[PDB]
RNA sequence: CCUCGUCAUUUAAAUGGUGACGCGCAUGAAUGGAAUGACGAGAUUCCCACUGUCCCUACAUGUAGACUAGCGAACCCAUUU
RNA sequence: GAGGAGGAGAAGGGUUUCUUCUCAUAAGAAGAGUGAGCCGGGUCUAAGCGAGUGUGUAGAAGCAUGAGCGAAGGAGAAACAGGUUGAUAUUCCUGUGCCUGUGCUGUCGUACGGCAACGUGUAUUAGCUUGUCGACACGAACAUCUAGACAAAGCAGAAACACCUUUUCUGUUCAAGGGGAAAAAGACCACUGAGACGGAUCAUCUGGCGACGUGGUUUUAUAUCUGUGACCAGGCCUGAGCCUGGUUUGUUGAGGAUGGUCGUCCAUGAAAAGACAACUAUAUGGCAGCACAGUCCGUACCAACCGUAUCAGGACUCCAAGGUGAAGAGCCUCUAGUGGAUGUUUUACACAUGUAAGGGAAUUCGGCAAAAUGGAUGCGUAACUUCGGGAGAAGUAUUGGUUCAAUUGUGAACUCAUUGUGACAAGGGGAAUCUGACUGUUUAGUAAAAACAUAGCUUCAUGAAGAGAGAUGAAGUGAGUUCUGCCCGGU
RNA sequence: CCUUGUUGCUGUGAAGGCUGGCGAAAGCCAGCUGGAGGCGGCAAGCCGUAUUGAUCUGCAAAUCAUUGGCGUAAGCAGGGUA
């Protein structure tokens, strides 16, 4: 909801910046072997436990 | 089995709370005082009313609590200690009060603040003064006779609020309000209606105790239920009391 | 006294010691300001309300921002409002004592 | 007033609780609700605030008393004994 | 008929949350807040409310003029005219008995 | 227990109900005994009203079901029946 | 269908919100978006928790005292209208304000009046002490105010017209701050001097401790005015600006606010921070202008929450129109909001429902299920009973529309093709027996009961208390009425 | 245990009060006023008697329909604490 503590807000801000795919240029690099970022999440499928 | 109801209710988190209390009840310590009665008040757990008193100790005003005797009023001046007059509601040394008189809030030893008679409607009777030993015999409301030294103080009158037990509580809710502040279990479920894990009277295909209900004084605590160390039982007449002053 | 401090608004706690050598200039005007923001959202504010918008260091407060602007850019300030955004950036909005000067300072500084 | 032959103030309870118990309660219930005479001002304006405390609606004096009546039987007698001690 | 929302705070209808309905120049019906009522001084002897003094809440009372908070007599607010008449007489009459008991 | 005890009343007809009787396998007095009022989604018998419960079944309505487009599983299984 | 499938907050979720593009779609990718001295947190204290210290333990636990902590719905200085974005707004912009402090310049101050009830005067710090405010249960009736809703007249625009109609619909606005009545309800002051008697309430009641009367003093709302104009409706033109209105009266009325009364209780219904008055000393203090200051954290959105989900379940609160009727009941409408596995007339057996000749429980363990009765007004009401009840006992009759009398009691006439609480809503009743006195409670998920509880009755132990025999604990029986015989051999 | 929220419409008509009549008294009989109660019929709600109804590869690891019980109170509920 609208009321939040400072500690809860920083957790949300960090959880929101980490939630991104692999940038499209990295895929062209000779040494790079990852397909998809397995740390990506959806609000419909997991809980953060920020509480 | 498990621990019985009687033990659980004696643990510390079940003791009566004091948050609504007015203060500790008892006489001032000084040899002589003149006091004024400031207010007469009800205290949440107690049926007898309390009186707030005001008296000087050095230059400063100080406050105390007495149990109210019947017939005081707000604004009355009262006299405490040696050289007080025999007037209703004064406090005096016991040796000054004549035989056959009725007293309340009696000290068992000097400067204890007053114990003995403190419940609504009660009083004690002065039955004898011994001029050699300086003892006095008082008859307590249980019928017991006890000896106290002449230097102890006492309040002249009967405790306010008498007659309260005349009116029956006809309903369950009326009993609820009376026991809400006491330590006894209400409502009280009978032991014969429990299972044998919960109470020594539990179990069986008919509701019965099955063993005698009179138990020893030295029996172990988690089974000491029923009539503890009874001398006799039943509705028959007893015997003559033996009496000395 | 030790407590978990979960309801607190300031995340720092400890009082700070002296040191044998101290850092040259300290928390100072050129650490406080990061950049002015110039886009279609900001442009309206310069044109209508005489206010600039800036990104500022997390450690900064209203009094410090007021001083730093008057030191770097030179116009006098009426008000400062502050906003912690969902992207982890502290924004400051500064209104100038005379309007019109907002378009002068913005253009000199290359914000606009 | 007095529209009932026997039941008096206890008519509020209908047919519930026993007959014998109601006629004990009745004595106390009639006594509680009355106004009584003030010792200080003579008027009939004294009523009960709470058990043991009685109060005058004109002059404001408060006095200790019984649970259902201002002066109890033991008090009416004992008050006299004290007056004799003063002689 | 237009219906309202709570603009600020909580919906939970406690003593600190009284509201009234008001019509604005723009022809809207809106809720607006209400401050609690104040009780003024009662006499220290008898419980009667003192004449000549205003009733307000502690913060608002302190911002009024001193004349709103007293009467010009021996006890300002504090006590009523009858109780001071009694006090003045009592102190006089007691001193006269002491005078007599000293002279006799 | 014997037992569907005997006598009366209720029905055309009563292993039922109510009233009587009592050597009661093995009733009974705060392990509480006995007679009523008001109040039970408590257990039991009868009468009046009422009816597809029944004699004895018939017709009609909505929604599923049969057939059709799109989508699309599971229990179970030595199997030749 | 206003106890909404409407509009908003809390707990919980965390970008789900806005724009663009692509299908990959309850799918992705890239950007953008939350602004405060006056709203809430950071303060105070409840029940309570506790570092350290003392005592104890192999170390612990525990016990005594006690810094600090403990409520986003208890106490708690000061703000409101109207505008603006794709997305924020009592936070931004315009206007008018307020609280707490700081500094400059002017301008005044060092006291009086009334028999009194008390008034005039915007007034400094500091301290004892005494008191007040903060600061408080439930229930009932009666006043007064404000939202709201009606009805007439005026104007502006709409709807409807084969016929009829001045028929019908929508509008007619005024914030915080400043100034301010009459009224009603209570206190009190001066004169006066009252009864087998006057005054007064819906109801209690009230007076020589001073009635009625005649003149005053004070406490508590609201209407009205200002708030410098905003905002709305309509017309003319238009890639813009002008012009015209926003006027009067009556009835009712809270599910909000306030006031003084009355009732109930073996139940009498928080603290503290922070304030104020009197008394005593001490005095360069009041007001007007102008200027300066007020840090830190939260602020988007939810039909998106918990149940493995896009789940008929669960989940704390606020606002609330017209008719019918006793009634935020059911039924019907205005404001605001809403919807998809496709076609086919589709047997039998189902699941939700209707109706039935003659008979009327013959059915079945058993009237299980269904039918019948139903609101208001009147007449008339038994055994038994703790005299309160039983009791709506039972049993019977009336009820629509129209046009009149009469004024709360109701009467009378005329009229209709099955009759009238016409739909919706809405008791079946009596005679007996067993059992528990009554309202209440229980096996969340096969048992709601005769079981548990309960008021009352009886027994037992104690003079120890932060409690003191009308007390504090332990057992048994189960309201009331009427009784409660005999046995101490065994344990 | 501490701090809070939540009662709308109706029936019956106790205590107390005022008039009129009857009586030598004591105190009896009418009509009106007043509004008590773990008191009656209902609403919002809280619950769980029957159909041994529907469902039993469920909408659901306890739900749905009609029918029922209480509803001015030993009633229901949020947060803090034990
Ligand atoms: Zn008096
Ligand atoms: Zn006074």
């Amino acid at each position: 909801g609208s009321i939040k503590t400072r500690r809860i807000k920083v957790q949300l801000v960090s959880a929101l910046k980490k939630n991104r795919c692999i940038p499209q240029w990295k895929r062209a690099c000779p040494g790079f072997k990852q397909q998809y970022n397995f740390t990506k999440r959806s609000w419909k499928r997991k809980t953060l436990k920020a509480c | 089995g498990k621990v019985i109801r009687t033990l659980r209710l004696q643990k510390e988190h079940w003791k009566r709370k004091h948050h609504k209390s007015k203060g500790i009840v008892g006489f001032p310590t000084l040899k002589n005082c003149e006091a004024t009665v400031e207010k007469i008040v009800h205290e949440s757990g107690r049926p007898a009313p309390l009186a707030i008193i005001n008296y000087k100790k050095e230059e400063k005003n100080t406050k105390g609590l007495l149990v109210a005797i019947e017939g005081i009023y707000e604004g009355q001046k009262i006299q405490i200690g040696e050289n007080a007059s025999l007037e209703l509601g004064n406090v005096c040394p016991i040796k000054e009060i004549p035989e056959g008189s009725l007293v309340s809030m009696v000290e068992k030893k000097p400067k204890d603040g007053g114990k003995y008679v403190k419940s609504p409607g009660c009083y004690a009777t002065i039955v004898y003064h011994n001029k050699l030993t300086n003892q006095t015999t008082i008859k307590l409301p249980s019928g017991e006779r006890v000896r106290v030294t002449g230097e102890s103080r006492a309040l002249l009158g009967i405790i306010a609020g008498g007659g309260k037990d005349d009116k029956p509580l006809l309903k369950a809710v009326n009993a609820y309000y009376k026991y809400k502040t006491k330590g006894k279990p209400w409502p009280r479920v009978r032991g014969v209606a429990m299972n044998p894990v919960d109470h020594p009277h539990g179990g069986g295909n008919h509701q019965h105790v099955g063993h005698p209900t009179t138990v020893s004084r030295n029996a172990p605590v988690n089974g000491r239920v029923g009539l503890v160390a009874a001398r006799r039982t039943g509705r028959k007449k007893g015997s003559r009391k033996i009496t000395v002053n | 006294p030790k407590l978990n401090r979960h309801k607190a608004s300031r995340l720092d706690k400890k009082i700070k010691q002296k040191k044998l050598i101290e850092k040259p200039l300290g928390f100072s005007s050129l650490d406080i300001i990061k950049y002015g923001i110039g886009h279609e959202g900001a442009a309206k504010l310069i044109e209508e309300a005489g206010t600039l918008t800036f990104v500022v260091d997390q450690r900064a407060d209203k009094i410090n921002v007021k001083k730093a602007f008057e030191e770097i850019y030179g116009e006098k300030v009426k008000k400062v409002n502050i906003n912690n955004t969902m992207k982890g950036v502290k924004k400051a909005y500064i209104r100038l004592v005379e309007l019109g000067n907002a378009a002068v300072v913005a253009t000199k500084a290359g914000i606009l | 007033s007095r529209k009932t032959k026997k039941v008096g103030i206890t008519g509020k309870y209908g047919s519930r609780y026993g007959s014998s118990l109601k006629r004990r309660a009745m004595i106390c219930m009639n006594a509680q609700s009355k106004r009584y005479c003030c010792s200080f001002c003579g008027k009939t304006t004294v009523k009960r605030e709470v058990i043991g405390i009685w109060s005058c609606r004109f002059c404001g004096k408060k006095v200790s008393g019984g649970a259902y009546v201002p002066i109890t039987n033991q008090q009416v007698e004992y008050k006299q004994v004290i007056n004799r001690m003063k002689m | 008929v237009e219906r309202q929302v709570v603009r600020r705070g909580s919906t939970f209808n406690t003593r600190s949350n009284k509201r009234k309905k008001v019509r604005t120049p723009g022809n809207r019906l809106v809720f607006q807040d209400v401050k609690k009522k104040g009780k003024g001084p009662k006499c220290g002897q008898c419980g009667i409310k003192l004449a000549g003094v205003k009733e307000a809440r502690p913060a608002a009372f302190s911002r009024m003029r001193k004349s709103c908070r007293k009467v010009n007599r021996i006890l300002g607010g504090v006590q009523c005219a009858k109780c001071v008449q009694e006090k003045v007489l009592d102190a006089f009459l007691n001193a006269e008995e002491k005078r007599m008991k000293e002279l006799e």
